[PDB]
């Protein structure tokens, strides 16, 4: 976490390697590993809540991943 | 879905010259065109059944991979399979794998004999690692005297 002078330390998945992550239209996230997706959203302030999850073709290793800002 | 007639029919209706020049060269018969026509649907039937379940050429898509990426998914699904679970208890966790699926949907006999040959070779090695330590603790020289 980034603030003014304020570097810290923090859910999510943290036991796989991270593809790719963007932010989707306002106040959301994706986050994009190997074997699974993550759709993350922001709830209260330290918290984050996934709306839904995906998996790949049904389950195999993802290649790679790219986004626009609504995309 | 293909007779002699229907077979002549689309190449009497062209006129095709190579269908014809069997009536045209002398060392060709007429009917001769049927026998042709059997002998190259039974060569490609023939070939389509060994092309299909065993290639004989190289670098296609055979079986043998699927073993190597199901004995994989299989250490992918549960790491360290345990030698005392079985194969219908490990078949309901990979029923979500569809990599499961290709190797099940060609032999339901072949998964089990998988899951007996990867179950098997994890079982050697658990017996190695305590051989090595029974090995490694006896060896201690412990001499006791008195």
């Amino acid at each position: 976490q980034i603030d003014n002078e304020s570097m810290e330390e923090l859910f999510k998945l943290s036991q796989d390697t991270t593809i790719h992550t963007c932010l989707m239209g306002s106040h959301s996230i994706i986050q994009v590993c190997t074997a699974e997706l993550r759709h993350i959203v922001p709830t209260g302030k330290s918290r984050y809540s996934n709306k839904l999850t995906w998996v790949p073709p049904a389950g195999i290793r993802i290649v790679c991943a790219t986004s626009s800002k609504t995309q | 879905f293909i007779t002699w007639q229907q077979l002549l029919n689309h190449y009497v209706f062209d006129k095709s010259k190579r269908y014809m020049a069997n009536r045209h060269f002398k060392v060709l018969t007429h009917e001769d065109v049927l026998n042709e026509y059997l002998k190259i649907v039974n060569t490609i039937e023939n070939d389509l059944q060994n092309k299909l379940n065993e290639l004989r050429l190289r670098n296609y898509t055979r079986d043998r991979i699927a073993r190597d990426n199901f004995k994989s998914l299989l250490r992918e699904v549960p790491i360290k399979i345990k030698a005392n679970t079985r194969w219908s208890d490990i078949y309901p966790h990979i029923k979500s794998d569809p990599r499961f699926l290709h190797m099940l949907g060609r032999n339901g006999s072949s998964c089990l004999d998988l899951f007996l040959d990867f179950v098997d070779e994890q079982r050697m090695y658990i017996f190695a690692q305590r051989s090595i330590a029974q090995q490694t603790l006896i060896d201690q020289n412990f001499e006791w005297n008195d």
